[PDB]
């Protein structure tokens, strides 16, 4: 968990933004963001900063295509069917 | 997915080494 | 076939397991052995009775068996029956002989070793060593022991 | 400007000299007694294990120090690892033990 | 004198058992303990598999760390070594076989 | 293949044997990062001073012994069990032999290398990469049926 | 697209064996038994107060150099016509299995026999040996090394690294990926390429492929002045930390409204540093560990005959008839070169100039007495042991400290653009 | 994508996945459609483990939000640093009498957004210095707290 | 066909489904069978939906 600070993978909590250690005395320092409940013997990062970082794992788009007046025909086609199976149309 | 809570509203073998004793 | 290999006989076999140590087993040695020999067969094949028994009643190791009879006159009649092949017998020898060569999947490792120190942060296997940390009989300024 | 680069993928780690040459942690070293109090910590630390078993011997520079004697039985096994294990650990950017 | 001292023997067995005790690289290992543990148990009837202390190898860089260790084979014997990190691209250190 | 950082061969007669009459008499052994030495010491080793440790005057004697029990636990025939026709785009249209018992396709995995794709970048796939396509399965059969 | 996969392996310097021992190939095996691994060649240090030296390894080149020799035994002899892979033995060292997993200790049988008589500067072609002939994969996988070393062992001088310039390169989202690039030095840049080469063959005109090539080009047109803070290549740029230290560091940072204006084609050239201060230089050393990883691929234009000795003439992937020379420099001379231009457009004051030259006079200096010295240690201990006679880092001569052709190269590179 | 049902997501990510079951005017279309422009196109040579350090892929999406985040992109990349330079940075302050170090493994996905222009300070720093705007409150901290 | 377990009927509208699995004077049939002629054959041009 921790080595991974050093680039090193999985052979710390992200909460930690700052780890420091002295090397004259065993007594290491690491700041986590205010918003913290935990300030166990935690150090602090008072600053206002802004969210940079951000990530999303769905869909790039920003428009929709919806349906404004509904409708059902019939069609020759019902399905997709291998072996004893059967699969169902979807359409984009 | 994770997620990270807003702070504002939105629009809504031996291993003992041999020198980590403390002293 | 097997006795022969852990006893001096003077039975025509090769020989493919004689880097594994091995002391010149005695009668009383040998009979032990052949005992397993024996039990191993019988439990494999089902049996529950005699096969080999009588063979075991005295330095087992044997060579090969043959019956006589003699006259008052002194001549006898020496019948040695031709023993033909032996499934069982050639194929321990056969994964006798791959054994010379996959050993180590059998949990035996092969040669000698090395106790010494060697403090380093390589990584290396231990059970396949660089060529300058093992040293044999004919190395110079070796020492060489006896009892 | 001695700083320590550590080892990766088995090579070894290695410090910096002070003509700016890199080290490992082996050979004849010679240290001036401050540079050691100025980092105890992690130098016992990467240091010591190489001390013991290793191949590695520092000189270290102190021009005048007290000394403890400490006898024992030329006949029996005596290894003083224990006793200087525990001076090189207690040393700090303000004392020394004898 | 063997652990600490410079003598190093080879004791010629031809063929023996062996057991075998991973370790993870990046950290301290000394093994003193089993090879101590071997020499203590051996006997004019027995004599205990031989240990050997390999490292664990792995698909991505690592820091490295010493590592003490007092018997290896002298031939190759790594013959049942099947494959490491075979689910990743490569391995980077330790012993490597595809 | 097991998907791990180290994998290695091991001997252990009929571990995916499935048999009308059992020998009884198997050569099991575990992996070397557990203690196998019971393998070595079955025979001569009776009047020991330890537990664990063989005598290796005894060895070849132990391994001979083995060897015939790793040939008597393999005397069998091998039984025709029916197939499949295989679909699957990597075997397509071959005839996979399933085993008798329930889950037949949980064994296909390891019966037949070729099945799994080249899906990832892995050591694993590198190889399966390199092996060729059609042989596996049935090869060729007999003329005479019964049904 | 390469197609013709041969190395050459090194050559004796003078002396009547490779030029490495027991000792020394023993100490090789860093990160394993596996002579293929990344870590066997280059270490890795977080820069600026570089100049790694070891009791058995010198300098960086050192490594280098001994690597190319023990490949250059050991791959003897599974590249006999018999095509035997453990029969015989190199100075006690022999393969562990046919795919040439590891190396090493001769079993008992074999040291009972002679060794392998290596001969130098010898060729082979990878396709003739079986195992490597069936897999694409296992033979991509080791050839970045093969390649890489055949790369320092064309010539007696220094790692010859591949420079090229066209604007078509540029095509697609490769202008995207490379700003992610940004920050990151040159040494990080390529040694993480470099690693990641052999995980699967890829395209000759891939986004990698081009990747590295441009990497390369930049670096290289930095380093010699061409390319600059206020000239750059679509707004990339080397800069050099201080140009002249004992460890130089550069890193690929950007600069806006300041393009320059590059001319459309197709152009390419060879470089190398001739002065044996290169085995110091990690920066120089790596760029030709890169040029290496790009030829295990790709198909580069063929080195002119000429440019090379007779002994490596004529090797159907590398040098052939007509086509591309090799442009040697010396390390000291070049800095001014850089330092002229940079001056010239306005980024260095004169005075700023006069310091970086100082420094890197200094530094030459420190340099060569320390490779001069080590190399009598060498000549020293062969005289020594004449059965176990080697070299601790490639063999270089008292001409090989001068400017020949510096110049000459520098214009060269800067006619890319 | 991420969580369950992740098949329900492709007939809308890839619009040729849906054959050409019936005469629609959707279907019209997908015959329209070309069909090897589909899924992951080109991915990244480097590595950790088995998956690509990034990957380029075809999918429903639009062209504007896709080039905004483009530039975003860009941007904080711009803004990258290296640990080495941490180290000088931090070194330099001290005004000599500590020195920092900061180890690190070779990696070129390791985003350190904090370099920025000075211009870009000043212009920061003249919004400080007008929210003083005479009120002794706003720095009567800032000079105490630094005593 | 109309219901459920549509595909239950498939087996008997279609011979040529069945692949040639085994050695069976039905698959020597089947074997005998051209695959092309099943299923829809030619259909209206007109069309309602």
């Amino acid at each position: 968990a921790h080595v991974a600070s050093h680039g090193l993978h999985g052979n710390e909590i992200q909460r930690h933004i700052t780890e420091f250690i002295s090397s004259w005395q065993n007594h290491p320092i690491v700041q986590v963001s205010a918003d913290v409940e935990n300030k166990k013997t935690a150090q602090l990062l008072h600053a206002d900063t802004p969210r940079l970082v951000t990530w999303d794992a769905g869909l790039c788009t920003s428009f929709k295509i919806v349906p404004i007046v509904p409708a059902q025909v019939p069609q020759d086609v019902l399905a997709y069917t291998f072996f004893t199976s059967s699969y169902a149309i979807q359409s984009p | 997915m994770k997620r990270i809570p807003r702070k504002t509203k939105g629009k809504s073998p031996a291993t003992t080494e041999p020198g980590t004793s403390n002293r | 076939t097997l006795v022969a290999q852990i006893s001096e006989t003077q039975y025509p076999v090769d020989r493919y397991l004689d880097w594994i140590p091995s002391l010149r087993a005695s009668a009383a040695t040998a009979a032990t052995f052949a005992e397993w020999v024996n039990t191993s067969m019988k439990t494999a094949f089902d049996l529950s009775d005699m096969l080999l028994e009588p063979l075991l009643s005295g330095d087992p190791r044997m060579t090969q068996l043959a019956i006589q009879y003699q006259q008052y006159n002194g001549r006898t009649f020496n019948v040695i029956p031709e023993m033909p092949g032996s499934v069982i017998a050639d194929c321990v020898q056969l994964t006798a002989e791959v054994f010379n060569h996959e050993y180590n999947l059998f949990g035996i490792a092969r040669g000698d070793i090395i106790i010494g120190r060697v403090q380093s942060t390589h990584l290396w296997s231990p059970l396949a060593p660089p060529p300058d940390l093992v040293f044999d009989r004919d190395t110079p300024g070796v020492h060489i022991f006896g009892r | 400007d001695c700083r320590i680069s550590f080892g990766m993928n088995g090579a070894a780690p290695m410090i910096r000299d002070e003509t700016g040459m890199m080290v490992p942690f082996e050979g004849n070293w010679i240290f001036p007694l401050a540079l050691w109090q100025m980092n105890t910590r992690y130098f016992n630390q990467q240091f010591d294990a190489w001390i013991k078993t290793g191949e590695l011997r520092i000189r270290i520079e102190m021009g005048a120090y007290p000394y403890m004697l400490h006898y024992y039985d030329p006949r029996q096994y005596a290894n003083a690892w224990n006793l200087t294990s525990a001076w090189l650990e207690e040393i700090t950017p303000t004392s020394i033990p004898s | 004198w063997i652990k600490t001292g410079e003598l190093r023997i080879r004791i010629e067995m031809g063929a023996y058992p062996y057991m075998l005790h991973y370790y993870d690289p990046r950290q301290y290992a000394n093994a003193w303990n089993l090879t101590s543990a071997w020499l203590e148990e051996i006997t004019p009837t027995s004599i205990p598999s031989v240990p050997f202390m390999v490292p664990i190898s792995s698909d991505h860089d690592i820091s490295s760390a010493p590592a003490v260790q007092y018997i290896i084979s002298t031939e190759y014997n790594d013959r049942s070594l099947f494959c490491t990190n075979s689910s990743s691209p490569q391995t980077i250190a330790g012993p490597d076989k595809h | 293949f097991p998907e791990a950082a180290v994998s290695r061969i091991v001997v252990h007669t009929r571990w995916a044997s499935n048999v009308d009459f059992d020998r009884d008499s198997s050569v099991i052994m575990a992996p070397p990062t557990e203690n196998n030495i019971h393998l070595f010491k079955q025979l001569l080793n009776t009047e020991t001073l330890s537990v664990r440790g063989a005598n290796p005057l005894m060895f070849r004697a132990n391994v001979l012994h083995m060897l015939l029990e790793f040939v008597l636990d393999n005397l069998y025939l091998n039984r025709h069990t029916g197939f499949s026709q295989d679909h699957t785009p990597f075997t397509e249209g071959a005839n996979l032999r399933s085993l008798p018992g329930p889950d037949a396709e949980k064994w296909y995995s390891i019966m037949y290398p070729t099945r799994m794709g080249t899906p990832n970048v892995s050591k694993i796939c590198n190889f399966v990469a390199s092996c060729v396509r059609n042989r596996v399965g049935r090869f060729d059969r007999a003329q005479m049926m019964n049904g | 697209a390469r197609a013709a996969f041969l190395f050459k392996t090194v050559g004796f310097g003078g002396l009547q064996n490779v030029p490495i021992n027991d000792e020394l190939s023993s100490h090789l095996l860093r990160a394993g038994n596996s002579p293929w691994q990344l870590t066997q060649f280059l270490d890795w240090i977080s820069l600026g107060r570089g100049l790694a030296t070891s009791a058995l390894v010198p300098t960086a080149g050192s490594r280098y150099y001994q690597m190319s020799c023990l490949l250059s035994g050991t791959l003897q002899i599974p590249f006999r016509p018999n095509h035997r892979w453990g029969d015989i033995r190199f100075l006690r060292l022999v393969w562990s299995a046919p795919t040439l997993d590891g190396l090493v200790v001769a079993p008992p049988q074999v040291l009972a026999q002679p060794a392998l008589q290596a001969q130098a500067d010898r060729v082979y072609d990878c396709d003739d040996y079986p195992f490597l002939a069936r897999d694409p994969r296992f033979k991509h996988r080791v050839y970045q090394q093969l390649s890489a070393v055949t790369l320092l062992n064309l010539t007696g001088f220094g790692p010859i690294s591949y420079v090229r310039v066209d604007e078509d390169m540029w095509s697609g989202d490769v202008n995207q990926l490379l700003m992610n690039y940004f920050g990151h030095t040159f040494a990080e840049i390529a040694y993480t390429l470099c690693q990641a080469s052999a995980n699967r063959p890829w395209e000759h005109d891939g986004t990698y492929a081009r990747m590295t090539q441009i990497i390369l080009s930049l670096f290289w047109l930095s380093y010699v002045g061409v390319i600059h803070q206020q000239n750059t290549y679509r707004t990339f740029y080397f800069q050099c930390n201080r140009r002249g230290d004992a460890a130089e560091v550069w890193i690929l940072s950007c600069s806006l409204n300041h393009s320059a204006q590059i001319r459309p084609g197709n152009r390419s050239l060879f470089v190398m540093p001739t002065s044996p201060d290169w085995n110091m230089d990690v920066n120089l050393i790596l760029s030709s560990t890169l040029t290496g990883c790009l030829c295990s691929g790709s198909q580069l234009p063929l080195i002119d005959n000429n440019s090379v000795p007779a002994v490596s003439r004529n090797i159907h992937g590398w040098t052939g008839r007509a086509g591309n020379q090799l442009h040697g420099f010396q390390v000291r001379r070049m800095v001014t070169e850089f330092c002229d231009r940079l001056r010239r457009d306005g980024v260095m004051t004169q005075a700023q100039q006069n310091q970086i030259e100082a420094l890197a006079d200094q530094t030459q200096q420190f340099k060569r007495d320390k490779l001069e010295a080590w190399a009598r240690e060498d000549d020293q201990y062969n005289q020594a042991n004449p059965n176990s006679t080697m070299f601790r880092t490639k063999p270089f001569t008292n001409a090989q400290w001068g400017r020949g052709n510096t110049g000459a190269t520098s214009a060269a590179i800067a006619a890319l653009i | 994508l991420p969580g369950p049902d992740a098949e329900k997501w492709y007939s809308i990510m890839y619009p040729t996945r849906m054959g050409t079951p019936n005469v629609s005017k959707i279907c019209n279309f997908v015959a329209s459609c070309v069909r090897n422009r589909v899924g992951r196109f080109d991915r990244a040579q480097m590595m950790n483990g088995a998956m690509s350090e990034w990957v380029d892929v075809f999918e429903t999406s639009d062209a504007l939000t896709v080039s905004i985040r483009g530039r975003w992109m860009a941007r904080l990349a711009r803004m990258n640093i290296n640990p080495t330079e941490i180290e000088w940075a931090l070194t330099e302050c001290a005004q000599g009498y500590v020195t920092v170090t900061s180890p690190y493994a070779p990696s070129v996905n390791r985003l350190m957004p904090y370099r920025i222009s000075n211009a870009e300070r000043q212009i920061s720093q003249i919004i400080r210095i007008m929210n003083i705007g005479n009120n002794a409150t706003v720095i009567q901290p800032v000079l105490q707290d630094i005593s």
